[PDB]
């Protein structure tokens, strides 16, 4: 009781930081897999997911 | 009759009318600008003259 929001999320357990993953934004993100080149830095991050 | 150019006679003229700015024309507000570059190289469009 007092739950306030039950969201559906893709499981850390499984998808481990071994994997490369971080799924503390609500996505997968895994740095320096791909990443655009001729950007500024922090241009890159959307790749990330 | 009009009057005679001074350039066009050949008569030295020791009075004429010169115009004149009323005060200096370097204010010392030079322009100056906002550079702002391509966000991506790989995107810009050499293309179409």
């Amino acid at each position: 009781y007092g739950a306030a929001v039950v969201n559906i999320d893709l499981n850390r357990d499984f998808f481990d930081t071994a994997t490369g993953i971080d799924l503390t934004k609500g996505i997968p993100l895994v740095q320096d897999l791909l990443v655009p080149i001729g950007v500024t830095a922090g241009a890159e991050q959307s790749a990330e997911y | 009759q009009v009057g005679i150019p001074k350039l066009e006679v050949d008569h030295i003229s020791f009075s004429n009318v010169v115009s004149m700015m009323t005060a200096n024309i370097r204010t010392g507000d030079d322009m100056a600008v906002e550079r702002v570059n391509p966000d991506d190289v790989r995107a810009i469009n050499i293309r179409n003259a």
